[PDB]
């Protein structure tokens, strides 16, 4: 899973 | 009531997208002023594109890495731009941001790809399908004369679009539809399910209603594309296993690591 990036990229951008 | 919803979603679709139904069928055909699509259907053809969209794919060790694999990598771009804005787009969903982070990215997880193959489908023709931004199209045909499994990647996808480009969604339409497949309350790992599924619900129902109106005449058209929605759950099963293959019999197409993260795991 993880998904570090995901994350990163609903924050706002 | 839920009509200013409908408004909603679709504002932050035609923000949120660079490329449309409404562009991608004027480019498919229409001249009108000027630029006919570079049209790659062979390697030379193949060869000359790249010399253009890279200086990076054309005369640095990839202007020969096989071809299968500098394709693989051109649609690896697409995804993670789209997967990009199917961000943006989410969160400016009502309801989406009010979300447990964790289920956003468990919604994006799995409709992503679904919404991906949907989106795609408008700017695909029997032919073939347009390229970097509407500049190129490459062939069917030229796709099917790849070696295995690349050969086997697109025509599904072909086959699922002339489908469902018959039905004819505009714009409008195709905006409810991603959002209905993205706040999908049946999705794994979910969290908060009680909610977005309920969310679910409202943007369905206000899909129904619009194309009740907007295609009056299409009738079972809200059915059609509820079955439209389990045929792309199975395209992304089959394009997934698709990939894992490749992934392990093919070294040389590495996966851009937020791509890597979403297949993580998937089904
Ligand atoms: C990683 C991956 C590979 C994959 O699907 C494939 C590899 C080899 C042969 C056939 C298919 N596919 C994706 C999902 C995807 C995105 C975009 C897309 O079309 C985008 C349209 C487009 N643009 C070019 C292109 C542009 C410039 C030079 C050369 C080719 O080609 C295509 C099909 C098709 C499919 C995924 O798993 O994330």
């Amino acid at each position: 899973e993880r998904h570090k990036i995901l994350h990163r990229l609903l924050q706002e951008g | 009531d839920l009509k200013s919803l409908a408004k909603r979603i679709y504002e932050a679709y035609l923000k949120n997208f660079n490329m449309n139904k409404v562009k991608a069928r004027v480019i498919l055909s229409g001249k009108a002023s000027n630029n006919p699509p570079f049209v790659i259907h062979d390697m030379e053809t193949l060869c000359m594109a790249e010399k253009t969209l890279v200086a990076k794919l054309v005369a640095n060790g990839i202007q020969n890495k096989e071809a299968e694999v500098r394709i693989f990598h051109c649609c690896q771009c697409t995804s993670v731009e789209t997967v990009t804005e199917l961000t943006e787009f989410a969160k400016a969903i009502p309801g989406f941001a009010n979300l447990d982070l964790n289920d956003q990215v468990t919604l994006l997880k799995y409709g992503v790809y679904e919404a991906i193959f949907a989106m795609l489908s408008s700017v695909m023709n029997k032919d073939g399908m347009l390229v970097a931004y509407g500049n190129g199209f490459i062939t069917r045909e030229f796709l099917k004369s790849l070696r295995k499994p690349f050969c086997d990647i697109m025509e599904p996808k072909f086959d699922f679009a002339m489908k469902f480009n018959a039905l004819e969604l505009d714009d409008s339409d195709i905006s409810l539809f991603v959002a209905a497949i993205i706040c999908c309350g049946d999705r794994p790992g979910l969290l908060n399910v009680g909610h977005i599924e309920k969310m679910q619900e409202g943007i369905v129902h206000v899909l129904r209603l619009h194309l009740q109106s907007n295609h009056p005449d299409d009738i079972f058209l809200f059915p059609k594309l509820l079955q439209k929605m389990a045929d792309l759950r199975q395209l992304v099963t089959e394009h997934a296993q698709l990939v894992q293959i490749i992934k392990k019999t093919e070294s040389d197409a590495a996966l851009h690591p937020l791509l890597q993260e979403i297949y993580r795991d998937m089904y």
